[PDB]
RNA sequence: AACGCGUUAAGCGCGCCGCCUGGGGAGUACGGCCGCAAGGCUGAAACUCAAAGGAAUUGACGGGGGCCCGCACAAGCGGUGGAGCAUGUGGUUUAAUUCGAAGCAACGCGAAGAACCUUACCAGGCCUUGACAUGCUAGGGAACCCGGGUGAAAGCCUGGGGUGCCCCGCGAGGGGAGCCCUAGCACAGGUGCUGCAUGGCCGUCGUCAGCUCGUGCCGUGAGGUGUUGGGUUAAGUCCCGCAACGAGCGCAACCCCCGCCGUUAGUUGCCAGCGGUUCGGCCGGGCACUCUAACGGGACUGCCCGCGAAAGCGGGAGGAAGGAGGGGACGACGUCUGGUCAGCAUGGCCCUUACGGCCUGGGCGACACACGUGCUACAAUGCCCACUACAAAGCGAUGCCACCCGGCAACGGGGAGCUAAUCGCAAAAAGGUGGGCCCAGUUCGGAUUGGGGUCUGCAACCCGACCCCAUGAAGCCGGAAUCGCUAGUAAUCGCGGAUCA
């Protein structure tokens, strides 16, 4: 159940509280964030690459 | 274990970002799904001419679509038949004006994403690796340059046990910031496994 | 062969003697000679093995030596190990209590959110070209929208709105590009096994001072020199020496945060100065302070004294700051057949009315027990009540909620500001002040169970969080053991954020 599910995560069933999250790239079920709709390694990748604008290396 | 990409620890300095423009917190989130299917299909439908980057800017509906290339020809056709049904095939998702141009890398000896699947290509046709790596690196240092390095992983000659071949040139100092140093990685696909490459190019400094 | 030998030959030669012919069996048995005896000299075989051995590399190791490091010990402060509870694991249990991780480097770890979702597990009802992809054949149907019955839902049975086109066209009508109902074929799907078939990404030795290349020179060769040595450094840092002279990956340097000052800019700041103030920087006025964020200056052992061949070490002044000024990001050739096929990718293996797919209920939350990481404590340098101060970094449109009204409260009715240095979360807490307890299992401690409520959600029995009354358990400082931290650190106090009904 990977496949069947990515695509269960799309459509909205009965009783709202059962819309989970799914990451974009990742079918990833946990670690999964609002504002980039991405997984945590999904993004991490990414980030690296520049495909994230202004999305820096922090240090402080 | 290690050893950081070294795009990432460059990005504030020396390399800049592959897609920049803002967008707020409603936008990001989907702005940021459409540049990778854009990205995702013309990965595809242009590996011919060897999309070495492609850039994105914008500020507002109006995209910035650059694609760099060694081999520009491939892209347009002669006057204007490829060019064409592209332009109709990205607003083809995106209801928005799409604004796609082309630009010319003078040596892609010079661009490691290219470097990368030169050498990806030769394994694919089972070609001496040791060879086609100490080879590749002469191409780059020859064609003018301070430095350049290879890596290709494991399953070398299709062998049940997986090793990693190295051999590269010059200097490259990946640890330095004042660098700039292209790197590229390209996957090869095969009966037996699935290798890696990286490429490293040392250009210029202060 | 190398180590070495070298007029005291192991060199070059001649004479005569003794001796070896792979390892174990075995210096044994038998016979013989000798011996008081113990035993000695002479000395086999069957059977069995793929080697047994010499010198010399490069490592690794030592209950070897030398120089030197690190909260390693030592000096010191606060902890676990004991109680009660929260959480992760072993085990037993079970219809199932899904899988992984295993000394350091697994155990508040994948899990930055398990009531159905999740969800990979079990019981029970169903569905097959399938919930998803790509393409072909065939009559209907070619988009789409609303109900009926049955059921636990899923599913299966079933009643009504009816199509803007290329285009024969007044019209019957008819070719038809989307897109979907249905049969059927090529195919989808599998968190099924293989992390010793793999990529990528991560852990670790270790932020340790190392790991190497080219040429030359040395050795029959593995390999050596360079990179051993003296000085010095956080450092293969630098100096000086040298059959070597250079060079690369490392360290350092360039990049970000905190410190001091300038330049640029004024809806945050300011009686700093006169001004009116219902005394609220509220107001006109004003960038001098404060702040905000952007570009700079400043420190280089450059100055002086001493020690030294030099590198550099010690000491003094100016300075907001020195001898790497305080924190980050950054982690070499490689090691652990390390970790991950369950994020994804991927060779091979195996299942294709089920090892695929949908739902309803259960399980992951079980408990005679065992270990790890934690929370609240056993009290007076304390606990309780009223009043009163001083932060930072962040976060917010079916979001944070000012301010009202009701309720003991949780919360609930109203409703202003806000795209947010202009409104909101918001009170920080310890502290300060004054009132109560008086050494007690207590006004210490808040486990457990009874009763009563609120809020999210379709739904809180197995399983949620809060609020109120009543119950107030064990604990009077913890056996053998065992962890952390060298300065704004340890200790202690509260605030925010990701995930998210």
């Amino acid at each position: 159940a990977r496949k069947a599910l990515i695509e269960k995560a799309k459509r909205t069933p009965k009783f709202k509280v059962r819309a989970y999250t799914r990451c974009v790239r990742c079918g990833r079920a946990r670690s999964v964030y609002r504002f980039f709709g991405l997984c945590r390694i999904c993004l991490r990748e990414l980030a690296h690459k520049g495909q994230l604008p202004g999305v820096r290396k922090a240090s402080w | 274990g290690n050893k950081i990409h070294p795009i990432g620890f460059r990005l504030g300095i020396t390399r800049d970002w592959e897609s920049r423009w803002y967008a707020g917190k409603k936008q990001y989130r989907h702005l940021l799904l459409e540049d990778q299917r854009i990205r995702g299909l013309l990965e595809k439908e242009l590996y011919s001419a060897g999309l070495a980057r492609v850039d994105i800017e914008r500020a507002a509906d109006n995209v910035a679509v650059t694609v760099h290339v060694a081999k520009p020809g491939v892209v347009i056709g002669r006057g204007g038949e490829r060019i064409r049904v592209l332009r109709e095939e990205l607003a083809k998702l995106t209801g928005k004006n799409v604004a796609l141009n082309v630009q010319e890398v003078q040596n892609p000896n010079l661009s490691a994403p290219l470097v990368a699947q030169r050498v990806a290509e030769q394994i694919e046709r089972r070609f001496a690796v040791r060879r086609a790596i100490k080879q590749a690196v002469q191409r780059v240092m020859e064609s003018g340059a301070k430095g350049a390095k290879v890596i290709v992983s494991g399953r070398i000659g299709g062998a049940e046990q997986a090793r990693t071949e190295w051999a590269a040139q010059g200097r490259v100092p990946l640890h330095t910031l004042r660098a700039n140093i292209d790197y590229g990685f390209a996957l090869a696909r095969t009966t037996y496994g699935v290798l890696g490459v990286k490429a490293y190019i040392f250009l210029g400094e202060v």
